Parts: C-alpha cells; structure tokens; sequence
C-alpha cells in the first residue's frame, strides 16, 4: 500500500519523469505564448507613436 | 495597421488631386501648387536660407 501510494503521487508530480512539475504544462505553454504576443503588440504601439 | 493607415492619410491629404480640370483664376490647383513650390524655392534661394 505504501509503495502504491508513493508510485501514484510521484507519477502525478513528475509527469516527464525527471522534473518536479508545479504548473500545469498546458498552462505554462499558454503563459509563454501570451507573453510573446504582448511583446509584439508593444513594438507595434511604440513604432506608431514614434 | 489600421491606425498606421490613418496616420498616413493625415500626412498625404490625397483628396487635393481629385479635381484636376478645375480652374480658378485661370490656373488648376496643381498649377497653383507648382507656383507655390517655385516661389518657395526662390525665396529659400534668396534668403540664403539654405533649406
């Protein structure tokens, strides 16, 4: 039982087997994408004001 | 991109070239602009004021 509990919790926390994951990978990917798109929008804005 | 287009329209004012055959004082707008450009250029040459 102890071995099973340990294996289940570990599988959940280490989805890619090597790294403890605190954020949902799907969410982490979206944050990065949103940050990149905002940086582009800020360039276009600066360029037009200039 | 749309805002950039608006900025462009404000700077070029394209509506001034829409009636070419219209004469006022015996000359067209273009002719008047040309007269203006020659005069502005002559003034700028006299007034040493190198633009």
């Amino acid at each position: 039982k102890l071995d099973s509990h340990l294996k289940e919790l570990r599988d959940f926390m280490y989805p890619e087997g090597n790294t403890l994951m605190l954020t949902t990978p799907e969410l982490s990917g979206e944050f990065h994408q949103l940050g990149s798109q905002l940086e582009k929008l800020n360039h276009i804005t600066v360029e037009i004001l200039g | 991109k749309e805002v950039q287009a608006t900025v462009m329209d404000w700077w070029e004012q394209p509506v001034q070239l829409c009636l070419p055959s219209e004469e006022r004082g015996g000359l067209t707008l273009r002719q008047w602009r040309e007269r203006w450009t020659v005069a502005v250029t002559a003034l700028q040459r006299a007034t040493g004021s190198r633009s």
